[PDB]
RNA sequence: UCCCCCGUGCCCAUAGCGGCGUGGAACCACCCGUUCCCAUUCCGAACACGGAAGUGAAACGCGCCAGCGCCGAUGGUACUGGGCGGGCGACCGCCUGGGAGAGUAGGUCGGUGCGGGGG
RNA sequence: GGGCGGUCGCCUCCUAAAAGGUAACGGAGGCGCCCAAAGGUCCCCUCAGGCGGGACGGAAAUCCGCCGGAGAGCGCAAGG
RNA sequence: CUGACUGGGGCCUGUAGAGCACUGAUAGGGCUAGGGGGCCCACCAGCCUACCAAACCCUGUCAAACUCCGAAGGGUCCCAGGUGGAGCCUGGGAGUGAGGGCGCGAGCGAUAACGUCCGCGUCCGAGCGCGGGAACAACCGAGACCGCCAGCUAAGGCCCCCAAGUCUGGGCUAAGUGGUAAAGGAUGUGGCGCGGCGAAGACAGCCAGGAGGUUGGCUUAGAAGCAGCCAUCCUUUAAAGAGUGCGUAAUAGCUCACUGGUCGAGUGGCGCCGCGCCGAAAAUGAUCGGGGCUUAAGCCCAGCGCCGAAGCUGCGGGUCUG
């Protein structure tokens, strides 16, 4: 939320993203424009600020772009961003992950499992108007043999449900005894 | 404890040998092939090892389309 | 120790050790990696010894996760034997690894124990392997 | 997905289509690899005679004389869905001569 | 000078798959029989022949549905001719050009020839 | 290094660096044949599996319907 | 004028890379053909499996002998440039068929060898003729016709042997690092960014009632906070747990995490980054070529000059080809 913009005109940018200005691109329906962004502004803000959370681009145009990210690529053997794919919102209902998360006692304390498997909540599609910025999931008796999710109890409120599938869904496994 | 297998056989030197855009004679090999990678098109025969030729002389072209193999056309000149 | 119960063929090559990592960077699977910086070969041996650190570390809670599979079989001859006369015999699977690379994952396990546990397991590979905890760094959209 | 495709050989370059309806038939000739139909005779668009089986006869002297007056003699005849019985078509000018 | 249908093509899954419509005056398909020319390791199912009283249910065409499938952009690296360096080694860094495969947006359930029938 | 052992000819895949070629006592395998049809032409049909069943039936014999576009088969190892 | 090479057009591949749709292995999760089986029931009239497990679907992978994909390049053909000890054809004449080094793509080896064998190129061989690297064939520059008491440069240097700056700037190193190598470790320094605290007085300090249910409970002797268990408290307060380390068999006790002040203006955890320290012990006498070198005579970014070959030009002379 609230990070500034700017131009690219077919630059060198991998001799501009020495200085914290990682490039980008952002679109909604057309105008692919090209950007850079600043470092530890999207870093910063990427800390907390995820996939679900609307990100808001501020550009020398005097507009503000609801944008997204759409990927990260990992610099992989520096673990830093080369090139993040913004993705601005129009009057749409557009695809969001939404990392929803686990409250409660996970399979009764002592006898609890890991329940690991987060894989950001695998998709729901939103209006603009009606997107969530956290949904609850309770972790309510779910002990080691029966009671496991399977995603039939995943109804959230309101727009949108899972669209084809309901397969990928956490559930418990067992402790490493010695 | 001795070696297993070492042994390999003789390249029987398949390829292509006569690309598209070369002028031809009536006779020469447009591509010596293992299998029939390249179907027959106009002007081309077949032999006993998939080995398709020219039947008459010209400029030769390829890749008339696909959806049933790869082909080889010998256009003739006029 | 683990092996691949079926193979192809039994013996197989070297190559080299270049390219960056080839997938397996983002976590997905814990809350904290352990992750490479030098490229090199794993055996089951280093498998064995940095599994049983971790169970033998921390108990009663926190299942570990590894993400690498040998199935290079490291060649070697024996001793006393001179050059040539065919390839070597099969001691064991190696998996090769590149720098950038998330190996073990625990899960489970707090800031501070996970901290130790991979810091105990750091010591029982021959790469410089840092400790990357869960960040926002996913592939997601 | 019934087909013989008995006109994928094409040596020859120059082929007589054959339509058999359950009411009547109607041929065709073609030039290959180029897509204009030269010259054709349909029955119930010259509506030659009612018995399905005698419309050969006449639609071979009709289309053969149409054949020659149109002064292409080297033809073909394909056998894609259809056995070579019943209607035959036989003609004996130009040179498919069956 | 145009729409509908039938043959025959070129594009090679943006053409299919699955579901929902719709059409027989007009072709085409279905149908009723086998009596002869024909046939079946057995049977008119498919070839073949008289038809055509009934039909568009099936199949076949057209129209709709993006999920199923497929195609898939700008950047961004991976990679690499060529040149210049570093590391004891495993292997890396810069410049000059070139430039992927995945993934994302998005697109599609067709496009275009020839010859016939009807209005 | 020689001796002991293994090999000496032909074919298939990789090594083999996107034309062809390319070595090692490098890895994985085959051959010294066979078919009067397992050949030519003409004419019909599309496979292997899975699902729903059966009267015996191993979960595989034989039969029906749907899905299945080539995962079967093409005499013989491997490739096309 | 066709040649090596290059520019404009096509064609081809299945390597690098990438991927699981094909061929196999696979870390988990869901579903469960069935099986040691079944809690055990007039056997099908079940029930959860914390028992095993076929097949299928996802999150994740790997491959020289896997490719739904797929470059950079290479080869080939058409046109153009390309007059060169370039090419093409015939005939005569030898030599060579032990190669090696280096960079890359590889195999064997042990991702060892100045090790073996290929390919792409160079060099030595045949240029042990030259300059640098102290000395050295393949590391760099350069391709020596001869002569001159002429210059400019390539690699490498400018404190002296040794020819040229103790040059001009900005930092860095206190180890002779430079001038011998790793895993690991450490208030070694210098630079960048985040967080808490703070002159409603912050850190280390010096004094303080540092506590009541509460030795909570058979804890097997003993469980008083302190071998190890439950489900983890509350309330008195201007700050305090079922306790930070000792010390006790357990006690008791010492220090406290938490905080009150007379003081005093800065104070800790980090994540990178440059140069450093330890790790670092072999056999005649030690050293980076040597002497020596600390705002450098090392290391990083620059700039202006100069030295620097048998290279190029200045001039003269000879030979060969057109
Ligand atoms: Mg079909
Ligand atoms: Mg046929
Ligand atoms: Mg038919
Ligand atoms: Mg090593
Ligand atoms: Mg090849
Ligand atoms: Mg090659
Ligand atoms: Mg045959
Ligand atoms: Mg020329
Ligand atoms: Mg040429
Ligand atoms: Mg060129
Ligand atoms: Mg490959
Ligand atoms: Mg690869
Ligand atoms: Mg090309
Ligand atoms: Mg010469
Ligand atoms: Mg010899
Ligand atoms: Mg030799
Ligand atoms: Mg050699
Ligand atoms: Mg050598
Ligand atoms: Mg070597
Ligand atoms: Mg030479
Ligand atoms: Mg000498
Ligand atoms: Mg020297
Ligand atoms: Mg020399
Ligand atoms: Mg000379
Ligand atoms: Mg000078
Ligand atoms: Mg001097
Ligand atoms: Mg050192
Ligand atoms: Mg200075
Ligand atoms: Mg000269
Ligand atoms: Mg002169």
């Amino acid at each position: 939320y609230r990070l500034k913009a700017y131009y690219r005109e077919g630059e060198k940018p991998s001799a501009l993203r020495r200085a914290g200005k990682l490039p980008g691109v952002m679109y909604n329906r057309h105008l692919n424009r090209k950007v850079y962004v600043d470092l530890v502004e999207f870093d910063k803000v990427f800390r907390q600020a995820s996939i679900h959370h609307v990100i808001v681009l501020e550009l020398p145009d005097g507009q503000s772009l609801p944008t997204l990210v759409r990927q990260v690529n990992l610099d992989k053997r520096r673990r830093r961003p080369e090139h993040v794919d913004f993705f601005v919102l129009s009057d749409e209902p557009v695809e969001m992950y939404v990392p929803l998360r686990f409250v409660g006692t996970p399979a009764g304390v002592r006898a609890g499992g890991v329940l690991q498997e987060i894989h950001r909540d695998i998709l729901v599609k939103v209006s603009p108007r009606n997107i969530p910025e956290f949904i609850e999931v309770d972790v309510s008796g779910l002990e080691i043999g029966d009671s496991l999710h399977a995603s039939d109890l995943k109804l959230p409120p309101g727009v949108e449900l899972a669209v084809s599938p309901e397969e990928t869904i956490a559930a418990v496994v067992p402790p490493e005894d010695v | 404890g001795s070696t297993r297998n070492g042994r390999d056989s003789q390249a029987k030197r398949l390829g292509v040998k006569r690309y598209e855009g070369q002028v031809v004679r009536a006779g020469n090999i447009l591509v010596r092939q293992r299998g029939t990678r390249f179907k027959p098109g106009k002007n081309v025969g077949m032999g006993r090892d998939f080995t398709l030729f020219a039947l008459v002389d010209g400029v030769v072209e390829f890749q008339d389309r696909g959806r049933l193999g790869r082909y080889v056309h010998v256009r003739p000149l006029a | 120790m683990l092996m691949p119960r079926r193979m192809k063929y039994r013996k197989q090559q070297r190559g080299r050790l270049k390219g960056a990592t080839k997938g397996g960077d983002y976590v997905a699977f814990g809350d904290y990696g352990l992750v490479a910086l030098e490229p090199a070969w794993i055996t089951a041996q280093q498998i064995e010894a940095a599994r049983v650190a971790m169970v033998r570390h921390f108990r009663r809670g926190g299942k570990i996760f590894i993400r690498i599979f040998p199935d290079k079989p490291y060649t070697k001859k024996p001793l006393e034997v001179r050059m040539g006369k065919g390839k070597g015999n099969v001691e064991g699977y190696v998996a090769v690894v590149k720098p950038g690379r998330v190996m073990f994952e625990v899960a489970g396990v707090t800031e501070e124990q996970a901290m130790e546990a991979l810091r105990i397991a750091g010591h029982k590979l021959p790469i410089k392997t840092k400790i990357v905890r869960r960040d926002a760094y996913d592939e997601a959209q | 997905k019934f087909r013989v495709r008995n006109r994928i050989k094409r040596t020859g370059r120059l082929r007589l289509s054959v339509f058999r309806s359950l009411k009547h038939i109607y041929a065709q000739i073609i030039d290959d690899e180029k897509g204009v139909t030269l010259v054709s005779a349909s029955s119930l668009a010259l509506k030659l005679k009612g018995n399905k089986t005698e419309v050969a006869r006449q639609v071979g002297r009709a289309l053969a004389e149409k054949a020659l007056a149109l002064g292409i003699k080297q033809v073909a005849f394909d056998r894609g869905p259809y056995k070579y019985h019943g209607r035959v078509k036989a003609l004996a000018e130009g040179a498919r001569e069956g």
